[PDB]
């Protein structure tokens, strides 16, 4: 199977600005490559067909072009309706096959996230139970970093993260992180923390709390 | 207008089938090849299997070759993709596709959710994420809910029933090694209105007919 590869994975943009996505193909596939751009729980809608074909409705300051195996999908004077995912698809031979995407979203001014740590809630902790949440609130760009540690010890393997979509109004994100642990672990440590790393604090930021406290 | 539309998703079992169908309507079926392509939660686009305009041909992904069978009903316009063999990696929004002389895929259909996994449907347990001290910074305080252990997908959460919409975040589920989801819903609110205010997260889950609607109260735990 031919395997497309497409850069950046990820790419920030200023509305009126250019957005350049390239994607490669690990054999020659003529002009058979095929772009689609796809929103948060929306289906995928055809942009570029054949390299360098507009598909019927679509705006001219998307450009394809390319031939061989490096094809480029160009957005011009980027509107906020272009934040979506884009996806090149060669069907040049079975079987067919797409890029990994990659994810265009807007650029704003770096905003530090608010953070907030919630201990976990009595009724839980009764269930035999025991999360701890931290939330980073608003904040741009994308990319954060959470670091939970127990009594200083550095934790790994305990917790999962969740990140919502941009912010429609403030172009920002928030990102909800969970540590998870058993009633009796929870009760043998005395503080819990969550340590927080992004552009826009230029040290990090740590919210903790000793058990019993809140 | 071109229209096509999927179904048969749903929960099944690793190792059983289920058959998908996608209706198509607004065009000539009989002379469109058609296709499936799929997309795991989070992940990118992955094409499954294409079938030419009289049927009399069809080609697989490496990753379903043998396990699926992809086929069409020119009197029905109706296309269908029978899955054998099910594995949890199969778990996919399932997309139908109209493509153009097996060239680019002008037109997508909606998508039907296919779900692959021994769990059985769960109700979620709603625990408060109280404001407080430790989530109140400045005149603005956060609070929310967490909506842990429920099966399958989705639950819907909302604030006072609505009224409450400004600062709210419901954060995307994540699947724990439990097989089981969990996610959180916060929201941020000015610290005044906390002895005021009652602040409920509405809680909703379909699939096993659960409704919960749990009260956020403020909590102190000073020494002071």
């Amino acid at each position: 199977e031919i395997v497309l590869t497409q850069s950046p994975d990820f790419q920030s943009v200023t509305p009126k600005e250019k957005v350049t996505i390239t994607c490669r193909a690990s054999q020659s596939i003529g002009s058979s490559l095929h772009w689609y751009q796809q929103k948060p729980d929306q289906s995928p809608k055809l942009l570029i067909k054949y390299a360098s074909q507009s598909f019927s409705g679509v705006p001219s300051r998307f450009s394809g072009s390319g031939s061989g195996t490096d094809f480029t999908l160009t957005i011009n004077s980027l509107e906020a309706e272009d934040a979506a995912a884009y996806y090149c698809h060669q069907s040049s031979s079975l079987p067919f096959t797409f890029g990994p995407g990659t994810k265009v979203d807007i650029k704003r001014t770096v905003a530090a996230p608010s953070v907030f740590i919630f201990p976990p809630s009595d009724e839980q902790l009764k269930s035999g139970t025991a999360s701890v949440v931290c939330l980073l609130n608003n904040f741009y760009p994308r990319e954060a970093k959470v670091q939970w540690k127990v009594d200083n010890a550095l934790q790994s393997g305990n917790s999962q993260e969740s990140v919502t979509e941009q912010d429609s109004k403030d172009s920002t994100y928030s990102l909800s992180s969970t540590l998870t642990l058993s009633k009796a672990d929870y009760e043998k440590h005395k503080v819990y923390a969550c340590e927080v790393t992004h552009q826009g604090l230029s040290s990090p930021v740590t919210k903790s709390f000793n058990r019993g406290e809140c | 207008q071109v229209q096509l539309v999927e179904s048969g998703g749903g929960v099944v079992q690793p190792g059983r089938s289920l058959r998908l169908s996608c209706a198509a309507s607004g065009f000539t079926f009989s002379v469109y090849g058609m296709n499936w392509v799929r997309q795991a939660p989070g992940k990118g686009l992955e094409w499954v299997a294409i079938i030419w305009y009289d049927g009399d041909n069809q080609y697989y992904a490496d990753s379903v070759k043998g396990r699926f069978t992809i086929s069409r009903d020119n009197s029905k316009n109706t296309l269908y993709l029978q899955m054998n063999g099910l594995r949890a990696e199969d778990t996919a929004v399932y997309y139908c596709a109209r493509d153009l002389r097996t060239g680019p895929f002008d037109y997508w259909g909606q998508g039907t959710l296919v779900t692959v996994s021994s769990a059985s449907t769960k109700g979620p347990s709603v625990f408060p994420l109280a404001p407080s001290s430790k989530s109140t910074s400045g005149g603005t305080a956060a609070l929310g809910c967490l909506v842990k252990d429920y099966f399958p997908e989705p639950v819907t959460v909302s604030w006072n029933s609505g009224a409450l919409t400004s600062g709210v975040h419901t954060f995307p589920a994540v699947l724990q090694s439990s097989g089981l989801y969990s996610l959180s819903s916060v929201v941020t609110v000015p610290s005044s209105s906390l002895g005021t205010q009652t602040y409920i997260c509405n809680v909703n889950h379909k699939p096993s007919n659960t409704k919960v609607d749990k009260r956020v109260e403020p909590k102190s735990c000073d020494k002071t």
